[PDB]
């Protein structure tokens, strides 16, 4: 704030508060004469310096040098896509982090205003591009509420069934990639085969593995093909074991707990004030769920 | 080591040389030479001179001083009072 | 006078909410906050204010419950606004709101009326 | 006793909580340890039994009557130094808490005392290198004990580099002796004293001369003593000279067996230069510790003249001089620490900055001490007049005995030079006395309500509150009268020096 | 949450005289960082041309 | 013990390392056979540092604070302790009980430094920032 | 063996030679930190095995395990040695030098073509060497799994012909290969089963846990040997 | 065949499933490298924005030769759904040369593998050293 | 003072890496299981009549 004679953008002159008496020293003299008699030549003599560097108020112009500025930029595996995370590091400790976003800003909200409500739906598949069908559901519900229409009973169950299939797909991508970043590579491979089985359910009812424009305002695009429920159930009887085997490597691992316990703590008070929701909000002791 | 080695005459001499690199009205510059009247400097021309004087003496005028300075002598007084040598590395001093 | 009162404890047994610790003196803290809240209303906010009328109604109800229930669980089960540690936070925030309401003078006439075309959407005036 | 108790203090200090009170009480524990060490050493070591010289630990160490006297002196002077950090020196928290801030203060001192005592006892070139590094490293740590001080860390950096070079020279000399002879034990080397290069021992002395600030290597010593805190300068400027000078005397004792005249001339050349720099160097200085650093250099030169002669009178001269100089050294630094309470408080020209580490940093800060405290001022005057050499103080007899050894061995040039140097050095010695008292009659009718001591609150306005604590004032009183009244017991003390034998026998 | 380096708090100035000072203060900051702009972005022009460009934009 | 065979192996190892570089220098096609963007000394967009896409401040010669510097310094005294155990390894039988006691006393002294480090907590990583909760207190009148 | 391996650490830190690459610099700091962790622990464990045999000759250590493999008396040391081997080679869970999710590629982020190959070759050469060392120190090196089977196979060949010594070299190295391949399998096995541990946690792990344990054993072992009049000699 | 980890948008999810156990790109020798120095294949899998375009060019220039670029999905090919956006590049070929275009939104894991096979077929037809003998 | 397991029991798990060997054993079990990989282009993944591809 403001450029001062003791602090500017290029340097500063810091003076700590004195912790000793302001001693008064007058009449500096040597065995040959007074200080003023030899002060002209005293600049060559270090023993004649009248200022102590240990003094808290010793003037020192120190150049302002930025900390280690590391760009956790788009070409980094840790960033789940495009992110210019600018970190102010003192060694490896984080002092200040500046997440730069907009590298994936494609003006989706601007483009939607030029599309009809049916044409605008496929844009939502590409926002949270692992939980596609939930993205369609929130936009579908908004339009249905505005339209003052209600989805029939079977339609609601389908969006509930694929709403949780979508949630399993998202958590498979979220948790395993989180474990992969920490260093657990194997659970990532185990669960991504379960994604293949679940994405086959996406393709069977819509014809698209990922961007399935299936949930639409007023219901779903098409009815379930015959045999889907049997295939979903057969996968369900086995998916329980896949979760247990995933927990075999993470839940009780001492290495995994040393990387997660006490890391990124968020208080319940601050979680609400920062608009955190879901697992972020429920991790701090607040039992709130939109469902 | 870390102490000012400036003099009023040397600071004034280099202040005049910097100000003569601009399109000032008069080349006769002393302590009492005013920027606005004698040198004919407007808002932006004056700030260009102040920053140019900052580069010469490696000093930074504060906001209050720069927004109220009138004469060259005030610039000379500010440089004498506030100039410090930049701190060197550990190797420059003790070696 | 100097009644320094602890609002949020920085240490102690956890309450189940991250960052919220158990309060060493639950009941006495609420009693002082409630009584100070009632006094502050009668000295800063006029009687005709709806805000003052509503705050006195529930502050007295919460003050009566605290002064008649020794068990901490029974206090929460009747007020129904969270744990007592949370109630202390609510009492402090309500106490500070009264001071801000007094400065705002929020019981007077509408400070800024909207324009005629202000709250109109696509030709229909709301 | 030292080693066993040091380990207990190391563990105990790291267990108890960090506080100024516990550190001070731990400092008192270190005082008891050194006192117990002195009692144990006096119980088993006697002058008569050690006259012949007794080998220890596979002949790696050799103790005689000459060595034993210095060890007893080292323990005693260390006791007086611990009293500074074990008790109040000014009674003011803002000043005294510096000594209680570092817990490892007493630990590092105990490490150095072990090095100081064992150094004169070395009987092997291998243990000589080990012990000299043990003493040197402990001094570096003590110089850097205040790691939050820019000057303290800078001085320790300077101390480490200069001492490491000296250690390399010492190691280079011992290795060269091993190459010529193949033996590491000094007594075995003495069998070939007439067949080894005697100038290799001069290389060994050159490394030892650096560690005592002898010219031309004086410059680093003056710089370190002035920058270091007064509590640290008081130790590092005296303790290394107690042990290294004793070892130099033993080495010179062995060198004189072959009586190399060229060896004596080189040492005489360094003594001559040190007297010139020691005298003229302190004439134009404004810092008191800088003045004392030149004073230290000059007095070491006087002792080296006795060491260079290396005769029966040299033993009497060296033992007396080192004892009385240490007592004067302690007395002067004790007074300097105390008199910081009389410093005026600002309430400016020359922008003088004074830090908590060295409250007394300039000679003119001693102004009006005759008025502020007449008894302390006279005590300082007695100490300064002793350094000058005014009889019958302890300082005169030290120079009197040094002149006897120098003139008996034929060092006429050095004896005349040392007396011219004494007169030149009297100029800056008298300057201290001028500052103390020469303005008494003009400032007698003056008012000083701005002194540091004036900030001390009173108890009840009826208690007679002394300005100085009991322990430090008593030490100054005792040391001052010993310096003043040495004539009473001078004859008996020299008789004790008569019995200190370095393989003389008959 | 700590603001990034060189971040100012947005404020609406109701005094024309005060606004002039803020512009002048910001004008000098641009001139002082002209050499930094040349060094950081590795420009092909000297810092003198940068200051001329800064003056031209301010004069608009 | 003859070590002529060992010397030939060391010579081959040194030559082997240069073969990998020499092969790579003589196998890669010339730039003109590739897209012909010129020499690498001119392709500054390629020889520049990698910063994940976005260029940042150049801090090649800036100081780097180290939070484990004390652990790095404490490594040296302990490394010398381990090295000093080498003489006892091959002389354990000849020294007998006397050397065993001396070897134990040698470790009993260094264990004091090990205890001192444990109590002083000097092995912990130093941090500039500290996270402390502040109790909210109301100055009610 | 220990001295030559310590030189390899200097090669890694050379890449960060006032480098303009920030990710290369961060790896060099982590590389030095890991060295402080394992070097003391790894060196002392090898010294205990040498102390047990009273010899610093590798071939003598192998022959001393004819009756007992040192895995049985020193099972804690074998685990400690393997942990130190993982730290030395910067292998997971101690792969902080080349953490792809932290420092893209570490010190190799600016390397390509032959410099990458040589570093890649050296890192995997250390994995084989440390796997072979584990087989030597704790599993008898080249000694046969079964003495009876070794005699039967060699009895099929005449010792007056070179074919016996061709088969003998295959068997003895085959015994070493099987034990070495198991730990090379274990190097891969731990990578596929454990997440990466932070390097600052590794520093506390070695100094607070590993060093006290290994120093305790270096006292325990001579006490046992002296008690039963079994101080080792070289024969 | 060593591609570079350059996932931008939903096209990257299908690129991850190529490394999934069902297809296991590692069985063909395909390893994703985090640094442009160690990678010779650049797979542009996602939308390229104007804010991202300079970063994409710099990363491409940091890849040593020989190097190839694969454009996957409608975003990288011609902008796709965001062709008429104010902040979207209409095709990554406006910035870097593209060797093969993979269609789809997103292209399936088999669609990407087919495109890689086409590129490998092109690579096997290279005649760099015979060109020096006959054409130069 | 309220731990259910004794200090020796908690130390045995801690020193001998009880859960680490448990995690290793589970990973080794998959080594003896059938993989999921299909050999494209010689084999193709499942398709449905609703699938959207080339126009
Ligand atoms: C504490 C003072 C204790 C004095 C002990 C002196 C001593 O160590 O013994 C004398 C010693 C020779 O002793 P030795 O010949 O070996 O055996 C016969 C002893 N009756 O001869 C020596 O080597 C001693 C040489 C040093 C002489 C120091 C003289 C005393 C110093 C002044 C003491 C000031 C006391 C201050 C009190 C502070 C507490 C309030
Ligand atoms: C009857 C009672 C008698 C009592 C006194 C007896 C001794 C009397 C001594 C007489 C000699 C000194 C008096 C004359 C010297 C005057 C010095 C002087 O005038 O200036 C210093 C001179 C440089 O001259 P400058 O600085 O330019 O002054 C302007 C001259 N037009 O600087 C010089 O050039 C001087 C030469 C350089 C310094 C030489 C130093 C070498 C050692 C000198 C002897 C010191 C011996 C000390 C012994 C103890 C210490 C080892
Ligand atoms: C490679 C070479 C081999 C290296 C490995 C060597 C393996 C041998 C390991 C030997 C050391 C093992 C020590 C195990 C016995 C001591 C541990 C113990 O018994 O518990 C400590 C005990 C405290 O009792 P506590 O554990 O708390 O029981 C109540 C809990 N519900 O405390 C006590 O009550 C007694 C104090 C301990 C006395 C024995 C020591
Ligand atoms: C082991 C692997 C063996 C297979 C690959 C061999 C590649 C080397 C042959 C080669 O490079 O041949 C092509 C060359 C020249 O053509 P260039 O591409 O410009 O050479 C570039 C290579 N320099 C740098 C050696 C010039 O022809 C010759 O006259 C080779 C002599
Ligand atoms: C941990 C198990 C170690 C292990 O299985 O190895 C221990 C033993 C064998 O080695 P041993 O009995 O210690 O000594 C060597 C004994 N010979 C002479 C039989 C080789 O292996 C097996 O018999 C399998
Ligand atoms: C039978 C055998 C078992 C005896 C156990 C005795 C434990 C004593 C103890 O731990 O003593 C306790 C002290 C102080 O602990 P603190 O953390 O400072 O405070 C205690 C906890 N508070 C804060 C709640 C009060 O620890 C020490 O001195 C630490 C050093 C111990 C040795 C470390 C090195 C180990 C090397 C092993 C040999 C190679
Ligand atoms: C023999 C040399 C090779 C194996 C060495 C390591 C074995 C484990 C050591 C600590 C055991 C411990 O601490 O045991 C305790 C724990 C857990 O049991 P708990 O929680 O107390 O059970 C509760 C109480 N019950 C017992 C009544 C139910 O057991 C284990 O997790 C055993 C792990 C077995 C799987 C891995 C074995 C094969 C490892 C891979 C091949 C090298
Ligand atoms: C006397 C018998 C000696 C036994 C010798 C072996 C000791 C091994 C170390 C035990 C201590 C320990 O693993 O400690 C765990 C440490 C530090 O954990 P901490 O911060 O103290 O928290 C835990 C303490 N709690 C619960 C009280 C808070 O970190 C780790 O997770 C290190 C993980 C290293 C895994 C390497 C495995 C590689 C595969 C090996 C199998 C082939
Ligand atoms: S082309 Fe389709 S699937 Fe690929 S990034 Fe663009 S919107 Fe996503």
């Amino acid at each position: 704030a403001a450029q001062t004679k003791d602090n500017n953008d290029f340097y500063d002159v810091k003076t700590k508060k004195n912790d000793f008496f302001p001693v008064q020293v007058d009449g500096i003299e040597s065995s040959l004469g007074k200080y003023e008699e030899f002060a002209k030549d005293a600049h060559e003599w270090e023993s004649w310096n009248l200022q102590n560097e240990d003094h808290p108020e010793y003037p020192v112009k120190r150049t302002k040098i930025r900390h280690f500025t590391l760009n956790f930029g788009p070409q980094h595996p840790a960033a789940h896509g495009v992110l210019r995370l600018i970190l102010e590091l003192h060694g490896e400790e984080i002092l200040r982090s500046d997440p730069h976003v907009g590298l994936l800003h494609r003006g989706t909200e601007k483009l939607i205003e030029s599309k009809t409500y049916m044409q605008a739906l496929p844009y939502f598949d590409r926002l949270d591009y692992v939980s596609m069908m939930t993205n369609e559901q929130v936009f579908s519900l908004a339009v249905e509420k505005l339209l003052n229409l209600e989805v029939p009973e079977r339609g609601q169950y389908i969006r509930t069934l694929f709403g949780e299939i979508t949630r399993v797909l998202n958590h498979l991508m979220s948790v395993l990639s989180h474990a992969m970043d920490v260093g657990a590579l194997t659970p990532f491979l185990w669960g991504f085969e379960e994604r293949e089985k679940l994405m086959e359910f996406y393709e069977r009812v819509s014809g698209a593995r990922l961007h399935s424009a299936y949930v639409r305002p007023g219901g779903v695009s098409q009815d379930l093909p015959a045999g889907l429920l049997d295939d979903i159930y057969m996968w369900a009887t086995q998916f329980g074991d896949r979760l247990d085997e995933t927990e075999e490597l993470l839940t009780d691992s001492r290495i995994w707990k040393q990387r997660t316990i006490g890391i990124g703590e968020v208080t319940a008070e601050d979680a609400l004030n920062y608009g955190l929701s879901g697992v972020m909000l429920r991790g701090s002791g607040v039992p709130f769920d939109i469902r | 080591q870390s102490a000012s080695t400036l003099t009023k005459e040397d600071v004034l001499t280099r202040s005049v040389s910097v100000l003569r690199g601009f399109e000032v009205k008069t080349k006769d510059i002393d302590l009492q030479t005013t920027f606005v009247q004698d040198l004919g400097m407007d808002s932006l021309d004056l700030n260009d001179a102040l920053v140019a004087l900052e580069e010469e003496f490696d000093v930074v005028f504060d906001d209050k001083t720069a927004n109220e300075i009138k004469t060259v002598g005030e610039v000379v007084d500010f440089v004498l009072a506030n100039y410090l040598p930049t701190e060197q590395s550990i190797n420059h001093t003790i070696r | 006078q100097a009644q320094e009162i602890l609002i949020k404890a920085n240490k102690g047994n956890p309450t189940g909410l991250t960052g919220l610790f158990q309060h060493p003196s639950p009941r006495p803290t609420l009693i002082t906050l409630y009584k100070a809240t009632l006094k502050n209303l009668e000295e800063k906010i006029p009687k005709e204010s709806v805000y003052r009328t509503a705050v006195e109604a529930f502050t007295k109800e919460r003050l009566s419950i605290v002064e008649n229930n020794e068990i901490i669980e029974d206090i929460e089960k009747k007020i129904g606004s969270g744990l007592v540690e949370e109630l202390i936070v609510q009492a402090n925030e309500e106490y500070d709101l009264i001071d801000k309401m007094a400065e705002w003078k929020a019981w007077e006439e509408l400070e800024e009326k909207p324009l005629d075309d202000q709250w109109t959407y696509f030709g229909k005036k709301l | 006793m030292l080693f066993t108790s040091l380990l207990l203090i190391i563990v105990y200090g790291s267990l108890v909580n960090k506080s100024h009170l516990l550190t001070k009480l731990i400092n008192r524990l270190g005082l008891i340890i050194i006192i117990y060490t002195l009692l144990i050493h006096l119980n088993i070591n006697t002058l008569e039994n050690l006259s012949i010289g007794i080998n220890m630990f596979n002949n790696l160490l050799l103790i005689n009557s000459f060595n034993n006297t210095i060890i007893e002196l080292i323990l005693i002077i260390c006791i007086l130094y611990v009293l500074l950090i074990s008790f109040n020196i000014t009674g003011l928290s803002i000043i005294d808490n510096l000594n209680y801030s570092k817990r490892t203060f007493i630990v590092i001192v105990l490490f150095n005392i072990i090095g100081l005592t064992l150094l004169p006892l070395v009987n092997d070139i291998m243990i000589l290198f080990i012990i000299i590094e043990l003493q040197s490293y402990s001094l570096y740590l003590l110089t850097a004990i205040f790691n939050e001080s820019h000057n303290s860390t800078k001085s320790a950096l300077y101390y480490f580099i200069v001492g490491s070079i000296a250690s390399f020279i010492i190691l280079d000399a011992t290795v060269s002796i091993y190459d010529d002879l193949g033996l590491t034990n000094i007594q075995y080397i003495l069998m070939y004293i007439d067949k080894l290069e005697i100038f290799d021992l001069l290389c060994l002395l050159f490394g030892l001369f650096i560690k005592i600030g002898l010219a031309p290597f004086y410059s680093y010593s003056i710089t370190i003593y002035s920058l270091s805190p007064t509590i640290i300068t008081n130790y590092i400027s005296l303790m290394p000279k107690l042990s290294i000078l004793t070892l130099i005397y033993i080495i010179m004792h062995y060198i004189n067996i072959v009586n190399n005249t060229d060896l004596n001339y080189v040492i005489s050349f360094l003594i001559l230069i040190s007297m010139f720099i020691g005298s003229f160097g302190g004439l134009n200085v404004i810092r008191i510790k800088t003045l004392l650093a030149y004073s230290s250099l000059l007095n070491v030169s006087y002792m080296l003249l006795a060491i260079l002669s290396n005769s029966n009178e040299s033993i009497i001269a060296y033992i007396y001089y080192i004892i009385q100089y240490s007592l004067t050294h302690i007395n002067i630094f004790s007074i300097i620490l105390v008199i910081s309470i009389y410093l005026p408080i600002m309430n400016n020209m020359l922008n003088v900055m004074i830090t908590k580490y060295s409250p007394i940093e300039y000679i003119n800060q001693l102004k009006n001490l005759f008025i502020n405290n007449i008894f302390i001022a006279i005590a300082l005057c007695i100490s300064i007049f002793s350094l000058i050499g005014i009889p019958p103080l302890t300082g005169f007899y030290g120079k009197y005995l040094v002149l006897i050894s120098g003139l008996n061995n034929g060092y006429v040039l050095l004896s005349i030079v040392l007396i011219i140097a004494s007169s030149i050095s009297t100029v800056y010695y008298a300057t201290i006395l001028k500052v103390l008292s020469f303005d008494t009659l003009s400032f007698k009718d003056i008012i000083s309500n701005n002194l540091i001591i004036n900030t001390s609150p009173e108890n009840n306005n009826n208690e007679i509150k002394p300005e100085i604590s009991n322990v430090i004032s008593y030490v100054i009183s005792s040391l001052t009268l010993i310096i003043l009244l040495i004539i009473i017991q001078y004859e008996n003390i020299v008789k004790g020096a008569y019995l200190v034998l370095l393989y003389n026998w008959v | 949450t700590n603001p990034t380096a060189f971040a100012q708090t947005t404020r609406y100035v109701k005094d024309s005289t005060e606004m002039r000072t803020l512009v002048l203060n910001l004008y000098r900051r641009y001139l002082r960082h002209s050499r930094g702009f040349v060094n950081n972005y590795n420009l092909d022009i000297p810092a003198s041309q940068v200051r001329t460009k800064i003056r031209q934009e301010f004069e608009r | 013990m003859l070590q002529d065979l060992f010397n030939n192996y060391v010579i081959l190892v040194g030559i082997l390392g240069l073969i990998f570089l020499g092969v790579n220098y003589f196998i890669v096609e010339s730039p003109r056979m590739d897209e012909n963007n010129g020499n690498i000394s001119d392709y500054i967009e390629k020889s520049g540092p990698f910063e994940c896409g976005f260029s940042s401040f150049e801090q090649s010669h800036n100081p780097i604070p180290i939070a484990f510097i004390l652990v790095a310094l404490l490594f040296l005294p302990f490394d010398l302790e381990v090295s000093s155990m080498l003489p006892y390894i091959v002389s354990i039988y000849s020294v007998g009980i006397y050397g065993l006691i001396i070897f134990i006393l040698f470790l009993l002294i260094l264990i004091v430094g090990f205890i001192y480090e444990f109590n002083t907590k000097s092995l912990s990583i130093t941090t500039i920032l500290h996270k402390k909760n502040k109790a909210l207190v109301k100055n009610l009148y | 063996l220990l001295a030559s391996g310590s030189i390899g650490v200097f090669g890694t830190v050379i890449v960060g030679w006032m480098s303009n690459s920030k990710y290369t610099v961060l790896a060099t700091v982590r590389t030095t930190a890991q060295l402080i962790s394992y070097e003391l622990v790894l060196t002392t464990v090898v010294f205990i095995i040498a102390l047990i045999v009273s010899s610093l000759n590798i071939n003598v250590i192998i022959e001393s395990q004819y009756n007992i493999w040192y895995i049985i008396p020193f099972f804690p040391l074998c685990l400690i040695f393997f942990i130190s081997a993982l730290a030395e080679t910067a292998r997971p869970p101690f792969d902080n030098v080349e953490a792809e999710s932290e420092l893209v590629s570490g010190h190799m982020t600016e390397l390509s073509a032959s410099p990458f190959v040589i570093f890649f070759l050296s890192e995997y050469c250390s994995m084989v060497l440390m796997s072979t060392l584990t087989a030597i120190f704790f599993f008898g090196g080249y000694l046969p799994f079964s003495n009876t089977i070794h005699h039967l196979i060699l009895n099929l060949f005449d010792q007056h012909s070179i074919y016996y010594f061709i088969i003998e070299g295959i068997l003895l190295s085959g015994y070493l290969a099987i034990k070495a391949n198991f730990f090379m399998f274990s190097f891969v096995w731990i990578r596929a089963a454990a997440p990466r541990l932070r390097y600052d946690l590794l520093i506390l792990f070695c100094w607070y846990v590993l060093l006290p344990i290994v120093f305790a054993i270096v006292v325990f072992a001579p006490g046992i040997l002296y008690c039963f009049d079994a101080l080792p000699v070289i024969i | 065949f060593w591609p570079m980890t350059f996932g931008l948008a939903c096209c990257a999810v299908e690129m991850m499933h190529v490394s999934a156990p069902r297809y296991d790109q590692d069985r063909l020798g395909i390893i994703f490298r985090a640094s442009p120095r160690q990678s010779d294949i650049m797979i542009v899998a996602g939308t390229v924005t104007n804010k991202m375009a300079p970063a994409l060019r710099q990363v491409y220039d940091q890849m040593p030769y020989p190097r190839w670029v694969i454009s996957m999905g409608s975003c990288a090919n011609g902008g796709g759904y965001y062709h008429y956006s104010y902040s979207v590049v209409r095709g990554v070929d406006r910035i870097v040369p593209v060797d093969i275009y993979v269609p789809g939104c997103p292209p399936t894991s088999e669609a990407l593998m087919y495109g890689v096979f086409q590129l490998q077929k092109k690579m096997m037809d290279g005649q760099t050293h015979r060109m020096w003998y006959r054409s130069y | 003072e309220e731990s259910s397991e004794s200090a020796l029991s908690k130390a045995t798990k801690w020193y001998l890496l009880s859960e680490i060997f448990r995690g290793l054993y589970i990973t080794l079990e998959m080594y003896f299981r059938a993989p999921y990989t299909i050999y494209y282009p010689f084999e193709k993944g499942p398709v449905s009549p609703r699938f959207r591809g080339e126009h």
